[PDB]
RNA sequence: GGGCCACGGAAACCGCGCGCGGUGAUCAAUGAGCCGCGUUCGCUCCCGUGGCCCACAA
RNA sequence: GAGCGGCGGUUU
């Protein structure tokens, strides 16, 4: 599986990300695709960002990764961005989606920033 | 799959004797970095977007050099193998610009036809062509996949054929009509989808691990030997007592020649190689491959472009 | 973008698995490159990672 | 005289396309639409200026 | 100046 990918991410963890990102979009605030997804790293906005592992080329979501590390933000892995892109609340797919504002979601996204944590 | 770039060459020797002083010239692995950039090209694929000319523009700004030159002009939306000859070496593409080309093609039916009657239909276009009014070849067509209207098929052609066009005349052909929906050229000449094909990131990056990192390795890879853009045309090799003299601008005499390639007509365009395989100059031969090898006297090329600078070897007359 | 290639044998196809090797395939093309590159400084983190530099 | 090498043989505006910044979409989030800023390589002849050689390979 | 592998239009 692609490089970019950092870690192994279980099933009901990568399950978890979705919901949080189902949640947050409509009682919260999201944004979705890779460019709005490094805006908001990049302006310190976004409390977790979820990457799909199927992202070809890699190049698209490989500065991801990185690049929260430099702003110490919090990153998942789940595993289609066909997936990813329907719980963002858009038909097509979504490389990555950043969770700006959790709302319902709150501690689901506090629960999933200590599991990953300790994949690190 | 033949293009006549692959038409394997035989090796005429005509001084059997000849041998070359190791301390003269810089074969290709023995360039330092900066003298390879020098007399480099690169074997870029180029992204669909961009024009070539503005890819070929940043490839200067970000490696900081003063020139630089593509071959065949590819269209912003094609991807594919795009020849980038660097600094003294640009001239070189010039040998490049009249080599053969192929592609892979995705080619959109308007209509639905038989998948029989496509690929019948679209071997009728191997041989001669014509567009613009001029004409032009078609060494091969193969038909990879057909899915409903969609066909991925693989052509090799000549210099400035327009598969765009090619695609529209195949639609013709078979009433329904048709559109080119992609494009990507998988070679051009002696380039072709190799290790050397090298993308713009990869480019840049490992320029930057060279510059920054003090790492050579990737970027030396990423640079190409012009000598590369002169493996289809045929080759004279010649002695190190003549070498000094042809990058000074005199023809090639007979008695300055080691080896040859078979086959080489009048008129033939011919890279003219030092026995260590270092690219000396192009030219035009003056004399068959058999003259050449039977004569002792007289012009054999006509010395038209130089790119080997004039201290690699000593002036030996 | 539908083209497609085998990273094991080079066929280009508009399947995703390849039908001589039967691996998964890849886009054919490479992807879009801008003379800012936004990213360049995380991408190379991330590249020289895997390189080994 | 001849060969070879270098430089030169236009400039400012507009537009498409593309890229970047911003916004971010009722199947283009691997980025719609819109706004702003950026943005297009060389080669071959031939002619002019200047440099290096006149070397059948010893 | 004339061509090869066109980015397109208007002003001296
Ligand atoms: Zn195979």
């Amino acid at each position: 599986k692609p490089s970019y990918v950092k870690f192994e991410v279980p099933k009901e963890l990568a399950e978890k990300a979705l919901q949080a990102v189902e949640i947050a979009r409509d009682t919260g605030k999201i944004r979705k695709g890779t460019n709005e997804t490094t805006k908001a790293v990049e302006r310190g906005q976004a409390k977790l960002v979820i990457i799909a592992e199927d992202v070809d080329p890699e190049e698209i979501v490989a500065h991801l990764p990185p690049l929260c590390e430099e702003k110490e933000i919090p990153y998942i892995y789940v595993p289609s961005k066909k997936e990813l892109g329907a719980a963002a609340g858009i038909e097509v797919a979504a490389a990555s989606v950043a969770i700006i504002e959790p709302g319902k979601a709150r501690d689901l996204v506090e629960e999933i920033a200590m599991k990953v944590k300790e994949l690190m | 799959r033949i293009l006549p770039a692959d038409i394997k060459r035989e090796v005429l020797i005509k001084d059997e004797n000849a041998e070359t002083n190791p301390d003269w010239g810089f074969p290709p692995e023995k360039r330092p970095i900066e003298m390879h950039i020098q007399f480099g090209v690169i074997n870029l694929d180029k992204p669909p977007g961009p024009t070539s000319h503005e890819v070929v523009a940043w490839i200067k700004k970000i490696l900081n050099l003063e020139k630089a030159g593509h071959g065949g002009t590819l269209d912003p939306k094609v991807s594919g193998v795009l020849p980038v000859a660097l600094e003294k070496a640009t001239r070189v593409v010039q040998a490049l610009l009249p080599a053969g080309k192929e592609y892979v093609a995705l080619m959109h039916l308007h209509g639905d036809v038989p998948e029989d009657k496509i690929i019948q239909v679209m071997k009728e276009f191997e041989g001669e062509i014509i567009q613009r009014l001029r004409t032009r070849k078609v060494y091969y067509i193969e038909v990879l996949e057909i899915e409903g209207r969609d066909v991925l098929f693989r052509v090799g052609v000549e210099a400035g054929t327009y598969i765009r066009s090619l695609i529209h005349h195949i639609g013709l052909a078979l009433g329904v009509g048709a559109h080119m929906s992609e494009l990507r050229r998988t070679r051009s000449g002696p380039f072709k989808e190799d290790e050397t094909l090298i993308t713009l990131h990869d480019l840049v990056d490992y320029y930057y691990f060279w510059k920054e990192d003090g790492i050579e390795e990737y970027f030396r890879k990423a640079i190409q030997p012009m000598e590369k853009a002169v493996e289809h045309l045929p080759k004279v090799w010649i002695k190190d007592s003549a070498v000094a003299a042809v990058t000074h601008g005199a023809d090639l005499a007979v008695p300055g020649i080691a080896k040859l390639h078979a086959g080489i007509k009048r008129g033939d365009l011919v890279a003219i190689m030092t026995l260590k395989d270092e690219l000396v100059a192009l030219g035009k031969a003056m004399m068959t491959s058999q003259e050449m090898l039977e004569k002792t006297k007289g012009i054999a090329v006509d010395v038209e472009k130089v790119f080997m600078p004039r201290d690699w070897y000593p002036k030996l007359w | 973008f539908r083209i497609r290639k085998c990273p094991k044998c080079g066929r280009y196809t508009l399947k995703e698995v390849c039908p001589v090797c039967g691996e998964k395939t890849k886009v054919a093309h490479p992807p879009r490159f801008s003379p800012e590159d936004p990213y360049g400084e995380y991408r190379r983190r991330w590249k020289r990672e895997v390189l080994g530099i």
